[PDB]
């Protein structure tokens, strides 16, 4: 099992990356979410 | 006029054997333990993942 943990251990380690880097890269689509809702908002702004 | 007949066909299978159960430990000592470095030497990709 030193190489059956060799393999979970690769595909753990890489897998955690995704939180290591969600955790700013999931803020991201929802920061360009935001931008686009709340550019909406101030183009309604202007066609009063 | 032989109390001392005995011993020697003894000597040289005992001899024999004592010196066979450390060749089984010796084996151990570096093969064994080397193949647990092997495992070592496979772990030690760690380097090429971190």
């Amino acid at each position: 099992q030193m190489q059956n943990r060799k393999e979970e251990i690769q595909i753990l380690e890489m897998e955690a990356q995704a939180a290591a880097r969600l955790r700013q890269v999931m803020e991201l689509r929802e920061k360009e979410d935001r931008q686009r809702m709340v550019r909406m908002d101030m183009d309604i702004h202007r066609q009063q | 006029q032989l109390n001392d007949l005995e011993k020697l066909y003894e000597e040289k299978q005992d001899a024999l054997m004592r010196h066979e159960r450390e060749r089984r430990e010796i084996i151990t000592y570096e093969q064994e333990m080397r193949y647990s470095k092997l495992v070592d030497a496979e772990r030690q990709v760690r380097e090429e993942r971190l």
